[PDB]
C-alpha cells in the first residue's frame, strides 16, 4: 500500500486460481511467502517462465478505486493488507504490473481481517465498512456489493 | 448471492474454508476427521530383476515402487553401486540409503526447501529406525578364473572388503499435499523388493564387476519397518462455523487440499511399527495447543495405519 | 631441467634477459560486433578483446545513476595450450578473480562517471596461450576501449617479469612460467605507478625491488608500440576520411 | 540491494583525519591490531579477534582417496563462506561475488598454494588411502581486515591440529582413538602472515594519474569505516624466511612503485611479531595441556 | 504503578484491571484473544496518571522503528519526483521526505539536498500499512522548526536506549561532561545517531571517540573519566 | 535485423512472398552474400579456420587431436560449439551441439577408416566451434567453417604408437556442409538475412556430404512470431534446392 | 452432499442476529457514495 | 545437575546475538531485525523468516537445511509477526562444537540453536508470544533409562534420541505449548509420556536458569 | 553436491500396428495432463505430459505467448542431455506452429514430458518416441484450456518422423536424422497414416474425456 497505489496479486481469473499450485510447502514448515526460501535462491531464468508460486502482479492506482470524488481518495481508507479485493482489469499495463480497478458496485474488498490480517473475518456492513463479530469495532474500506 | 469455486475459495481463504467445511463434519478434501486416502501399489514393475524368466539387460534399478493415494502418484527407484571399504544394536553398525526427492511442481532448476528436508529426513529415519545393517551391504567377491584356457568362469563363496551403497530415486507426480509419508511408504515398499546384484572380480588395481543375472535378497529388519501417519490439530472458530439448519478443537488424519496445508500449523507425524512400537514423532505446536490426548489418539491411529499398511498387501 | 638462462645470456627462445617478445596489436578488427576491438599477438599469446558500450543496460537493475557499469568477461578457449581441456574455464574462480581484477583495474582509469546509467561490457578471447596472459589480456582491454572511444585518464601497459635465481627475465612464455616465479604488472601510463601487481608464487622479499625495475621499464616499451599502432590507425583513417 | 549507506559528512570526515595523521580507533598509519588468538577443546579449533573482527577456524581431517594424478599427496582445502552473521551487508553463500572470490584465492595462494602444509605428509598409501585436511573459516564479526584474520585463524589452526596416529598393513590401516595411541601434528613448512594495506586518494584523479608529490595515504589492517572508503587495496603476505608468499594488488588506486616494496618491508616487520606471538601462544597452550594432564593423574 | 518491575513476554501483567491504561511500547494486545500481553523483555513502566495512565517496556534495542513526533537523523539515499528516500538506519526500509515538506517551499522554490546529505528531520507521519514519512518545518505553521541540514560533522552509531535517554533525560551527564572539555553542535536522532560538529576536527574526533566508548560502557559515572582521558589526546 | 515492427514484417513478407520473391537486398532465392574465409592462422591446432560474413556474423573453428583406443571411445569426432553472450547450458547452444555431432558422426557423417592408425588406436578429432558473432542462425557458418577447417588440417604421421616430428600429413576427408533454408509462403530462400528470417514461415535445416542430400535434415523455427505450417511440395522444393545449388558451394569451398 | 452453498460466500458471522442482516441487506440497497455523486452530477 | 553457559551482546554488526554452550556444544547466534525484505521473502501481513545454519566442520548441506526447517518451525510461533508487516528478520546460528558426533546425531545442536536463537531474539529486542526453552533427551539401550542433556558417550549407545523445545508462559510456570518434539530410534507409549514429564521439568529448570541469564545482563543496560 | 545426497565419492555406479491409450486431467497441481501409453509387439512405451501455464515471464512485456518445453528421462537415463534439448527445441517449433500465441501476451506456458518408460524387446530411438510425445503435448495443451489452432499429429517410419495439422495437407515438423536412406514419400504416407490414427484417437479421447 502507498499514498498512491495499491500494489495486489492476482489470486484467480474468473472462478480459476492462478497459479494452479501457489507452492505451499515447498520452502518447509515455516510461514514463507513464495520465494522466501532455498528454490528461489536458484530459480533457472533460462529455461522457466518463473518460479513455483509466482503470480500475476497488478496495481489498483488511487484514480482507479472510485467512480467518483477521484481526486482525493486515500487508500489507506480502501484497502488494507491482506484484504481480498474483487477487481477488473483496465490495462495489460507493464511486464511486472497489470493495471485494475474497483470503480464498480460488485469491485472492491469481499474480504477482510481486522488489525490488518492479524484478527478474526469482519464481514461487510456498508459500502465503506465492514466490522468485526467479536470486537464490534468497525473498520473503514471500499467494500464490494455481495448478492 | 456472490459464490466461489472449493478451489478459488481455498486459495482466498484458506482458514475460512477449513473451518467451515469441519462445521460441517467434513474437510476440503472430502474426507472426515479420521478418514486417510487409500493406497494402490505397483511394486517391482521397473526392476531389472522384474522378471526372472527374461532379465532386462539395459536396466540398471535394483528396487522398485509404484505408490498411489488419492489423486498423488509416487514413483520410487532404487540403483546401486559399490564403495570400497577402509580399515549389537548401536547406531554405529547400521546405515542408510541416500535418496533424491524431486516433487513434480511447476519450477524446474535446483532443489526446494520440501525435497532436500524430505531427502534427508528419509535417510536419517531409515538410519534411526534401524531397518538397514552395514553387515548386509557387505559384499562378498567371487573370483572370475579363466576356462582353461580360451575363456572365462567365475566362482562364487557358498582380498579386500567392499560394501554395497543405495541409491534412491523419488518422482512426485500431482502433489496435493505433504508428501513426506507417500515417500517413505513408497522407499519402504521399494526397499522391500531390492535384489542385491552379485559381484567378482579378475598401487595397481583390478576392478570389481557385478553379475548380469545373479542376485541376492537385501535382508532387511523387517521387525524394524515402519510406515508414515500424519495428523493436524485444529482449533474450532465460533464466527466461521455454520448454520448446518466454548471453545473444541479437532484431531484431522492424512492432510491434503492446500486449505489444511495453509491453514494447519500444529501437525504431528508418526513413523510407527506394525509390532507396536514407534521409529519417529514428530510434534509442532505452531498453532493450536497440542494436548496428551491428541497424542494418544495420534499413536493409536498411527498404529491402525501402520497395520493396514504392512497388510493390505500379501 | 635445461639452460633457462645461459651463460652467453641467452634463453630458449633466443632472447636476452631485458627484451620483449613480438608484440602487434590491431585496431577495428570487429567493427560490426563492437564499439571498440583489438586483435592482439604478444609472442604466442592470441587475444580477441571486444568493447560493447556505452549502452543501455539489460536489466533495469545493474543501472547506476551515477556512473558506468564495467564488466568483463574473458574466454580462455579449450584449444588455447596444446593439450585441449575437457573443462571449461569459465566459472573458476581463477577466471573469476582475474575478471575482478581486470575491472578493480579499469574502474580507476575509465571515466566512468561521465557514463551514467550505462553499462560497458568487455569480451575477451584468449585463442593462442603462451604465458604471460595477464599483461596481454590488460594490454587488449587498452586498446579496445580507446578504440571504442571510451574516455579514460591514460594507457594501462601489462608485463610479466619472471625471476630465475638472480637474474629476472622479462616478458616470460610458458616454459619460463613454469619452473620460476612471475610478477605480473600494469603500469599505468609513463608513469612508476602500478595500477596492477600480481605475485602467485614465493619471491625473496630482498630481490622483489629489481624485478619491478625491469617490469615497468618493459611496460612502457610495450606502452610506445600500443601508441605507435593507434597513432598510425589514426592518421591512416583520417586522411583517407578527408575527401 | 542490501547497501551500507555512507554520508558525505562521514567521507569527508574519516578522509580529513587521515589528511591530518587521525584514524577512528586512534592507531598509527602503520599499527596492525592486536591479534587474539585463543585454542579451545579439541585440537585445530581456533579463535582469532583483531579489534572488534572476530573469526573463527575449525580444521577437521577425513580418509579418503588420492587424486588420480597425485598419486603421492594428499587432500587439503580451505572454506571461507561469509554469512549475515558478520554484517547485514553479506549475502548468503555468495562465492561468485568480488571480495569472496578475492578473499578466498589470497587465502588459497597464501596457506593452500604455498606450501605451508606438508601433502605427501597426508599420504597414507599411495594408491588407495591419503588424508584430507580442511579449514573451515567462520566469520563472526566484520570490522575490516577479514583476509589478515584468516590466515592467522587458518595457520594457527593447522599448526595447533593433531591426526590421530595410525599404521598400516598392506590393505589395512589401523586407525586409534586418544587413548589407544596418541595424536601426531601435521607437517608445517612455514607461516604464511598477510598483511592488508588500504590506499585513500586525498586529492583528485587527476593529480593521482598526472600529478607529481604523491599524496596517496596508505594504512594497515583498516577498520570496516576505512575499508568502505578506500580507494585502493593490497594483501602482501610474507614468512619469516623473508619470502614475498603472495603479492595481490588487484586493480584499484594506483600507487607507486616504491611504495609498495615500503608497505611490503613494514608487513614483513609486522608478521615476525605475528609469527612469534603464534608460536608462543601454541607452545603455552601445549603446555597448559601437560600440566592438566599432570593434575589429572594424580588428585 | 511508580515502581517499575522487570518483565518477560508471556508473564502476567500487574496492572490495575478497572484503571483504564493507554499502552506503549513493548504491550501487545491479541487481535483474536483480546489480552493485553507483554512481547519485549525489559523494564515495566507505568506512568503516575492524568486524563489514565501509560504502561510501556523499556527495552534494549538496536533497531529503530518508526513512530510519530520521533527526531531523527537521516541520509538522502535518492531523489524523486516529488519527495526524497532516505534512510534512517542500513539495511532498514527507507522514509519518504516530501518536497513540499520544507520552510518556504513551493512547486517552483525547491529545497537543494542531494544525495548522501544529513538531514535532521521529525517523523510527521508512521503508518503500519505505508512508508514512513519524515519532515523539515512546523507541518502547523509552514515555518522552520529547527530541522534541515546538517554539514561536515560526525555521525555517530549508538543503541536506541542510549539516544532516548541522551534527547529526553536531563541529568544525563555525557553532554555536560563533553561541553566541560569543547564547545560543540549536537544533533540527537531517535534512530540511534548522533550528530556532532566542533570547530576543530581534532574535538570532534575526541567527541566521536568519546561518545562511542561511553556507549559501550553500561555505568554511567565512568563518563567523566573516559572523557578526560579522551580529551587528553592519546594517539 | 530482429524485433521489426508489424508494418516492416507485413512489407518484408510481401516482397519475399510475391512471385518472384524480392528480398530486401536484390538478391536471387538461392544467392548467397559475400563470405571470407582464412584458415591456419592458430599454429597450436591441427587445423584452424574463421570465417567472416557481410552482415558481421563472425566464426571460428580449432581442430586439435588426440590419440585414442576405438573400443573405449567408440566416437572418433566431437564437436563443441561455444556461441558468446550464451551460456553453454542454452538451449540453441546444444542443439546446434547435437545437430553438428550428428552431422559428423563417425558412423557415416564422415570416413572413419580415414582416422585409424592402429587395430587399438586412432586420432579423436576435436572440433572446437567459436561463435563471435551472428544475426542468424549461424549452423550454416559453422558447417562452412568447419569444412574449410578440416580441408586444411594437418596431423602427425605414425611410424604404442611413436610419430614423426617434423613431418606431418594432411587429413583427407569430404566435410559434409550444413545448409539453412527460409521458408515464406511458397518461396524457398538460401542464406536468409536477420530480417528475412523475422518474417519466414518455417525454415529446413539439410545436411550434405559427398555430392548427395544426406541427413540430419530438419524443419527448424527461424523465429516464433510467424512459425506456420508448410506443404510437402516446399519441402521437395528445398531439397532439390539444395541438391542444385551445392556442389558449387563445394567447389568454392575446395578451391584453395 | 454439500447442498447448503453457505460454505462458498461471503464470511457471514454465525453468531449475528437476523435483524442486523437486514440492516446490511438494507445499506447495500440504498445507492452507493459513487451512485450518489454520480446521479448529482447527472441532474 | 544440569549446568548452561550463555552469553548475551557479543556482537557488533548485528541487532541481538547470542552464544549458548551446553556440555561440549557450542552455538553462536544472530539476529537482525526487524529490516527491508527483498521482494521474494516479502509478507503482506507479517514479518518473514530468513533462517541460516551453518555446522562446526565442512559446508552447509542438507543436514543444515533439515535444521533451519526445524528452528523456523520452532521460532515461527514464538515471534509475534504481524508487528512487522512486509519486514525481514535475519536468523543465523554457527555452530562452533556440535558436542555430538555429526554423522549420527545432531539433536545437541538443534536444542542449542534453539536457545541461542532464543536468547538472541531477545537480546534484539523482537516482540515474541513468550519464552522457550529446548532439551535434548536420549534412551540408552541396556539401561533403557532416560537421560536428559545427555553426553556424546551415552548418544552413541543410546537406543533413541528426542529433542524436546517447550512453549513458556507466566514466569516459566505454565506451559503454553510444545514447540517442537523430535523423538528418533526405537521407543513405545509409556517411555514417550515419562520421556516427556520428565523433560517438561527439566525444561522448566532451563527456562528459569534462562530468565536469570537474561536479566542479569539485560537489567544493567536499563533505567530505573 | 550441496543440495543432494549423492554419497560416498569413493563409490562407484553398478556396472553390468501399435495400440494406443489416452488419457487426459489425472494431474491436479497443473493446468494440463495426458498420459499416453502404446503397445506394439515387443516393444512398450509410456509417458506423461503436464501443461502449466499461462503463467508469468520475468523479463520485458511480450507481445504474445512464450512456450517452453522440458523433456525428463524417467526411470533409465536413456538419452544425452543435448539430444532431449534438441527434441525439445523440435517440439517448440511444432506448437509454436500450432499454439494461439496471440491470445497471450506477457504469458508464459511451460510443458514437461516426462518419460516414464521405454522398453521395446526388440533385440536412436528417439525418432519413435516423437510422435508420442507431440500426442501427449497436444492433449495435454487441449486439456490445459490452451488453444489451439489444430490437432498436431505425427508419425514415424524408417527414422523420418513427420508431424502434420489439416487432415495432413500441411507440415508442422520435419526430423530426419539417419535411419537408413528411402524415398520421401512412402515415409511421408505411411507417417501420415500413423497421423491420421493418433488424430482420431486424441479427437475421442478429447470426447469422452475432457
Ligand atoms: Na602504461
Ligand atoms: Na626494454
Ligand atoms: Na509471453
Amino acid at each position: 500500500l502507498s499514498l498512491q497505489r495499491a500494489n495486489v496479486e492476482i489470486l484467480a481469473v474468473e472462478d480459476k486460481p492462478s497459479p494452479i499450485d501457489s507452492g505451499i510447502g515447498s520452502n518447509g514448515s515455516g510461514i514463507v511467502a513464495a520465494g522466501g526460501g532455498s528454490g528461489a535462491a536458484t530459480f533457472s531464468v533460462s529455461q522457466a517462465s518463473s518460479d513455483l508460486g509466482e503470480t500475476f502482479r497488478g496495481i489498483i492506482r488511487s484514480q482507479d478505486v472510485r467512480s467518483t470524488d477521484r481526486d482525493r481518495v486515500k487508500v489507506i481508507e480502501c484497502f488494507k493488507p491482506g484484504d481480498i479485493v474483487r477487481a477488473q482489469v483496465l490495462s495489460l499495463g507493464d511486464g511486472t504490473n497489470y493495471y485494475l480497478t474497483t470503480a464498480r458496485n460488485d469491485l472492491g474488498v469481499v474480504f477482510a481481517r481486522a488489525a490488518n490480517g492479524a484478527g478474526g473475518l469482519m464481514y461487510a456492513t456498508d459500502w465503506q465498512m465492514m466490522t468485526s463479530p467479536v470486537t464490534g469495532a468497525t473498520e473503514k474500506r471500499k467494500c464490494a456489493k455481495p448478492f | 448471492p456472490i459464490t466461489f469455486p472449493p478451489e478459488v475459495l481455498a486459495r482466498i481463504s484458506p482458514e475460512l474454508s477449513l473451518q467451515r467445511h469441519l462445521s460441517l463434519g467434513i474437510r476440503p478434501c472430502l474426507r472426515k476427521y479420521e478418514e486417510f486416502r487409500d493406497v494402490a501399489i505397483e511394486n517391482n514393475t521397473l526392476s531389472r530383476y522384474a522378471d526372472a524368466g527374461n532379465i532386462d539387460t539395459k536396466n540398471n534399478i535394483l528396487g522398485s515402487n509404484v505408490l498411489k493415494s488419492g489423486k498423488t502418484i509416487v514413483i520410487t527407484s532404487i540403483t546401486g553401486g559399490i564403495i570400497e571399504e577402509t580399515s549389537e544394536d548401536i547406531i554405529a553398525n547400521y546405515a542408510s540409503v541416500y535418496p533424491v526427492v524431486e516433487v513434480e511442481r511447476g519450477r524446474v532448476g535446483a532443489c526446494t526447501d520440501e525435497e532436500m528436508t524430505i531427502s534427508q529426513k528419509l535417510h536419517d529415519s531409515i538410519l534411526h529406525s534401524r531397518i538397514l545393517p552395514k553387515k548386509a551391504l557387505k559384499v562378498k567377491a567371487g573370483v572370475r578364473s579363466a576356462n582353461e584356457d580360451g575363456t572365462f568362469s567365475v566362482l562364487y563363496p557358498d582380498k579386500r572388503k567392499w560394501s554395497y551403497v543405495l541409491y534412491a530415486k523419488i518422482v512426485v507426480l500431482s502433489r496435493t499435499g505433504p508428501v513426506f509419508d507417500l515417500c517413505w511408504n513408497s522407499l519402504m515398499y521399494a526397499l522391500q523388493s531390492v535384489k542385491l546384484p552379485r559381484a567378482f572380480i579378475d598401487r595397481e588395481t583390478y576392478e570389481i564387476i557385478c553379475d548380469q543375472t545373479k542376485s541376492v535378497p537385501l535382508m532387511i529388519n523387517a521387525k524394524n519397518i515402519a510406515f508414515a501417519s500424519n495428523y493436524g490439530i485444529v482449533e474450532l472458530d465460533p464466527e466461521c462455523q455454520l448454520q448446518n439448519s466454548k471453545l473444541n478443537t479437532v484431531l484431522i488424519a492424512d492432510l491434503d487440499t492446500e486449505a489444511e496445508e495453509t491453514s494447519i500449523h500444529s501437525t504431528i507425524s508418526i513413523l510407527a511399527a506394525p509390532s507396536g512400537n514407534y521409529k519417529q514423532l514428530t510434534l509442532m505446536g505452531g498453532g493450536a495447543k497440542i494436548t496428551p490426548e491428541m497424542i494418544k489418539r495420534s499413536l493409536l491411529l498411527s498404529r491402525v495405519r501402520a497395520d493396514d499398511l504392512s497388510t493390505r498387501f500379501n | 631441467r635445461l639452460e633457462i638462462y645461459s651463460p652467453e645470456g641467452l634463453r630458449l627462445d633466443g632472447r636476452r634477459w631485458n627484451e620483449l617478445r613480438r608484440f602487434e596489436s590491431s585496431i577495428n578488427t570487429h567493427p560490426h560486433a563492437a564499439d571498440g576491438s583489438s586483435y592482439m599477438e604478444q609472442g604466442n599469446n592470441k587475444i580477441i578483446t571486444l568493447v560493447k558500450g556505452p549502452k543501455e543496460p539489460r536489466l533495469k537493475s545493474q543501472m547506476d545513476t551515477s556512473k558506468a557499469l564495467l564488466n568483463v568477461s574473458v574466454n580462455i578457449t579449450k584449444f588455447s595450450k596444446f593439450e585441449r581441456s575437457k573443462s571449461s574455464h569459465k566459472n573458476e574462480r581463477r577466471v573469476l578473480e582475474i575478471q575482478t581484477s581486470l575491472v578493480r583495474m579499469f574502474e580507476k582509469n575509465v571515466m566512468l562517471n561521465i557514463y551514467p546509467r550505462t553499462v560497458i561490457d568487455i569480451e575477451i578471447h584468449v585463442l593462442e596461450q603462451d604465458g604471460g596472459i595477464m599483461g596481454s589480456l590488460i594490454n587488449g582491454i587498452t586498446l579496445a576501449l580507446i578504440d571504442a572511444g571510451i574516455s579514460m585518464f591514460d594507457y594501462i601497459s601489462g608485463i610479466s617479469v619472471g625471476l630465475y635465481d638472480t637474474t629476472p627475465l622479462l616478458d616470460t612464455n610458458s616454459l619460463e612460467e613454469n619452473a620460476m616465479s612471475t610478477v605480473t604488472l600494469g603500469v599505468v601510463g609513463k608513469s612508476e605507478k602500478l595500477s596492477l601487481l600480481l605475485v602467485e608464487d614465493k619471491i625473496p622479499l630482498d630481490r622483489l625491488e629489481n624485478v619491478l625495475a625491469i617490469g615497468i621499464a618493459g611496460a612502457h616499451r610495450v606502452r610506445d608500440l600500443m601508441d605507435e599502432e593507434l597513432r598510425k590507425h589514426a592518421q591512416k583513417r583520417v586522411s583517407n576520411a578527408s575527401a | 540491494a542490501k547497501d551500507i549507506e555512507i554520508s558525505a559528512s562521514e567521507s569527508k570526515f574519516i578522509l580529513e583525519a587521515l589528511r591530518q595523521n587521525y584514524r577512528l580507533d586512534g592507531r598509527s598509519f602503520d599499527q596492525f591490531r592486536d591479534v587474539e588468538i585463543t585454542f579451545g577443546k579439541e585440537f585445530g579449533d581456533v579463535s582469532v579477534k583483531m579489534g572488534n573482527t572476530k573469526v573463527h577456524c575449525r580444521i577437521s581431517c577425513q580418509i579418503a582417496q588420492p587424486y588420480e594424478d597425485r598419486p603421492f599427496e594428499g587432500l587439503f582445502v580451505i572454506s571461507t563462506e561469509i554469512s549475515p552473521m558478520a554484517g547485514s551487508q553479506f549475502e548468503n553463500g555468495n562465492i561468485t561475488g568480488e571480495d569472496e572470490v578475492l578473499c578466498s584465492r589470497i587465502i588459497e595462494k597464501s596457506v593452500r598454494r604455498s606450501g605451508a602444509l606438508d601433502v605427501e605428509g597426508l599420504c597414507i598409501v599411495a594408491g588407495s588411502k591419503c588424508w584430507a585436511v580442511r579449514a573451515d573459516v567462520h566469520f563472526l564479526d566484520c570490522d575490516g581486515g577479514f583476509i589478515d584474520a584468516s590466515c592467522i585463524a587458518v595457520m594457527a589452526g593447522l599448526m595447533h591440529f593433531k591426526k590421530p596416529d595410525i599404521t598400516v598393513h598392506g590393505e589395512q590401516i589401523i586407525v586409534h582413538p586418544v587413548n589407544e595411541r596418541e595424536p601426531v601434528p601435521l607437517g608445517i613448512l612455514h607461516i604464511p602472515i598477510c598483511v592488508t594495506f588500504s590506499f585513500f586518494n586525498p586529492q583528485d584523479t587527476e593529480e593521482n594519474i598526472k600529478g607529481e608529490t604523491n599524496s596517496e595515504i596508505s594504512i594497515i589492517d583498516a577498520t570496516l569505516k576505512e575499508e568502505l572508503l578506500r580507494d585502493g587495496v593490497l594483501t602482501v603476505t610474507l614468512n619469516k624466511n623473508r619470502e614475498v608468499v603472495q603479492v595481490s594488488k588487484a586493480g584499484g588506486l594506483p600507487m607507486d612503485a616504491l611504495t609498495l616494496m615500503k608497505c611490503c618491508h613494514e608487513a614483513y616487520s609486522i608478521i615476525e611479531k605475528i609469527t612469534d606471538q603464534i608460536l608462543q601462544l601454541l607452545k603455552e597452550d601445549s603446555e597448559k595441556r601437560n600440566k592438566y594432564a599432570a593434575m589429572l593423574t594424580s588428585e | 504503578d511508580s515502581m517499575s518491575t522487570f518483565i518477560f513476554p508471556g508473564d502476567s501483567f500487574p496492572v490495575d484491571p478497572t484503571t483504564p491504561v493507554k499502552l506503549g511500547p513493548g504491550i501487545y494486545c491479541d487481535p483474536n484473544t483480546q489480552e493485553i500481553r507483554p512481547v519485549n523483555t525489559g523494564v515495566l513502566h507505568v506512568s503516575a496518571k492524568g486524563k489514565v495512565q501509560t504502561a510501556y517496556i523499556d527495552y534494549s534495542s538496536k533497531r529503530y522503528i518508526p513512530s510519530v513526533n520521533d527526531f531523527v537523523i537521516g541520509v538522502i539515499i535518492g531523489t524523486f519526483s516529488d519527495s526524497y528516500k532516505v534512510s534512517l538506519q542500513n539495511f532498514s526500509s527507507s522514509v519518504s521526505l516530501s518536497y513540499m515538506a520544507f520552510p518556504n517551499a513551493s512547486k517552483k522554490n525547491r529545497p537543494t539536498l542531494q544525495v548522501g546529505d544529513l538531514v535532521y528531520a521529525r517523523v510527521c507521519t508512521a503508518e503500519k500499512e505505508l512508508e514512513a514519512e519524515i519532515e523539515c518545518f512546523d507541518s502547523t505553521t509552514g515555518r522552520d522548526a529547527g530541522f534541515g541540514i546538517l554539514e561536515d560533522g560526525m555521525i555517530i552509531d549508538v543503541n536506541l536506549n542510549f539516544a532516548r535517554q541522551l534527547l529526553f533525560n536531563n541529568d544525563f551527564p555525557l553532554l555536560k561532561v563533553l561541553a566541560a572539555h569543547t564547545k560543540f553542535e549536537v544533533a540527537i536522532g531517535l534512530n540511534g545517531k548522533i550528530w556532532v560538529k566542533c570547530e576543530e576536527l581534532s574535538n570532534t574526533l575526541a567527541c566521536y571517540r568519546t561518545i562511542m566508548e561511553c556507549c559501550q560502557k553500561n555505568d554511567t559515572a565512568a563518563f567523566k573519566d573516559i572523557a578526560k582521558r579522551q580529551f587528553k589526546e592519546i594517539l | 535485423h530482429m524485433s521489426l515492427s508489424v508494418a516492416e514484417k507485413s512489407y518484408l513478407y510481401d516482397s519475399l512472398a510475391s512471385t518472384p520473391s524480392i528480398r530486401p537486398d536484390g538478391r536471387l532465392p538461392h544467392q548467397f552474400r559475400p563470405i571470407e574465409i582464412f584458415t591456419d592462422f592458430l599454429p597450436s591446432s591441427n587445423g584452424s579456420s574463421r570465417i567472416i560474413a557481410s552482415d558481421g556474423s563472425e566464426c571460428i573453428v580449432s581442430i586439435k587431436s588426440k590419440v585414442v583406443d576405438h573400443h573405449v571411445e567408440n566416437e572418433l569426432l566431437q564437436v563443441d560449439v561455444d556461441i558468446a553472450g550464451q551460456r553453454d547450458d542454452a538451449l540453441v547452444v546444444e542443439t546446434i551441439t547435437s545437430l553438428l555431432n550428428k552431422v559428423l558422426k563417425s558412423g557415416s557423417g564422415v570416413d572413419s577408416s580415414k582416422l585409424q592408425l592402429t587395430k587399438k588406436y586412432s586420432f579423436k578429432i576435436f572440433v572446437d566451434v567459436l561463435v563471435i558473432s551472428s544475426h542468424s542462425h549461424p549452423i550454416s557458418l559453422i558447417s562452412f567453417a568447419i569444412y574449410s577447417a578440416l580441408n586444411s588440417t594437418y596431423l602427425p604421421k605414425l611410424i604404442l604408437p611413436t610419430f614423426h616430428d617434423y613431418d606431418m600429413v594432411k587429413l583427407d576427408i569430404n566435410p559434409p556442409l550444413v545448409f539453412i533454408l527460409a521458408v515464406v509462403g511458397n518461396n524457398m530462400l538460401l542464406d536468409p538475412a536477420a530480417n528475412e528470417s523475422e518474417v519466414a514461415n518455417n525454415g529446413l535445416i539439410i545436411s550434405w556430404s559427398n555430392g548427395k542430400i544426406t541427413s540430419p535434415i530438419r524443419s527448424v523455427a527461424l523465429n516464433d512470431s510467424n512459425v506456420k505450417s508448410f506443404k510437402p511440395h516446399l519441402l521437395k522444393q528445398g531439397l532439390a534446392m539444395v541438391e542444385k545449388y551445392a556442389p558449387d558451394v563445394v567447389r568454392s569451398l575446395e578451391n584453395l | 452432499k454439500k447442498h447448503n452453498n453457505e460454505l462458498l460466500g461471503i464470511f457471514v458471522p454465525c453468531n449475528l442476529p437476523k435483524t442486523t442482516r437486514k440492516v446490511a441487506i438494507e445499506n447495500f440497497n440504498r445507492p452507493s457514495p459513487d451512485d450518489i455523486i454520480q446521479s448529482a452530477q447527472l441532474n | 545437575s544440569m549446568s548452561v553457559q550463555a552469553e548475551i551482546g557479543i556482537l557488533d554488526h548485528v541487532d541481538g546475538s547470542s552464544e549458548f554452550v551446553s556440555q561440549d556444544t557450542k552455538v553462536i547466534c544472530s539476529v537482525t531485525g526487524p529490516i527491508e525484505p527483498k521482494a521474494r521473502q516479502e509478507l503482506p501481513t507479517q514479518l518473514a523468516l530468513e533462517i541460516i545454519v551453518r555446522p562446526a566442520k565442512g559446508v552447509a548441506t542438507t543436514r543444515e537445511k533439515v535444521l533451519e526447517d526445524k528452528l523456523r518451525a520452532v521460532l515461527t510461533p514464538l515471534i509475534t509477526r504481524h508487528c512487522y508487516p512486509r519486514q525481514l528478520c535475519q536468523i543465523t546460528c554457527q555452530i562452533l562444537e556440535s558436542g555430538e558426533d555429526e554423522a549420527e546425531f545432531s539433536l545437541r545442536e538443534l536444542s542449542c540453536c534453539i536457545n541461542a536463537a532464543f536468547l538472541a531474539l531477545v537480546d534484539a529486542g523482537i516482540a515474541l508470544n513468550s519464552m522457550c526453552a529446548s532439551i535434548p533427551i536420549a534412551i540408552i539401550k541396556d539401561t533403557s533409562d532416560i537421560i536428559v542433556d545427555p553426553t556424546a558417550e551415552q548418544l552413541k549407545i543410546s537406543l533413541s534420541v528426542h529433542t524436546l523445545a517447550l512453549e513458556f508462559v507466566n514466569g516459566g510456570k505454565v506451559v503454553k505449548n510444545v514447540l517442537l518434539l523430535d523423538s528418533n530410534g526405537d521407543f513405545n507409549e509409556d517411555q514417550l509420556f515419562s520421556l516427556l514429564e520428565l523433560g517438561e521439568q527439566k525444561c522448566q529448570e532451563l527456562v528459569t536458569n534462562i530468565r536469570r541469564i537474561i536479566q542479569d545482563n539485560i537489567s544493567p543496560r536499563l533505567v530505573v | 553436491d550441496r543440495r543432494r545426497l549423492l554419497g560416498p565419492a569413493a563409490a562407484k555406479p553398478m556396472a553390468f500396428e501399435q495400440e494406443l491409450s489416452l488419457h487426459t486431467g489425472f494431474i491436479e497441481n497443473c493446468n494440463g495432463s495426458a498420459l499416453v501409453e502404446a503397445r506394439s509387439l515387443g516393444h512398450q512405451t509410456s509417458l506423461i505430459t503436464a501443461v502449466y501455464g499461462p503463467r508469468s515471464i520475468r523479463g520485458s512485456f511480450t507481445s504474445q505467448g512464450t512456450i517452453s518445453i522440458q523433456l525428463k528421462n524417467g526411470l533409465l537415463e536413456k538419452y544425452n542431455t543435448n539430444e532431449l534439448k534438441e527434441v525439445s527445441s523440435f517440439l517448440m517449433g511444432i506448437f509454436n506452429s500450432v499454439v494461439n500465441l496471440s491470445r497471450y501476451p506477457k504469458s508464459g506456458i511451460d510443458i514437461f514430458v516426462y518419460l516414464t518408460y521405454d522398453k521395446d524387446l526388440t533385440n536412436s530411438q528417439i525418432s519413435s518416441l516423437i510422435p508420442h510425445c507431440i500426442t501427449s503435448i497436444t492433449l495435454a495443451l487441449a486439456d490445459a484450456g490452451i488453444e489451439l489452432v489444430d490437432m498436431a499429429g505425427a508419425g514415424e517410419a524408417n527414422g523420418t518422423v513427420v508431424s502434420f495439422i489439416k487432415n495432413g495437407e500441411e507440415i508442422v515438423g520435419f526430423w530426419k536424422d539417419d535411419g537408413d536412406d528411402e524415398d520421401l514419400l512412402e515415409c511421408l504416407d505411411r507417417c501420415k497414416e500413423q497421423y491420421n490414427r493418433y488424430r482420431d484417437l486424441m479427437i475421442s479421447c478429447l470426447m469422452n474425456q475432457e
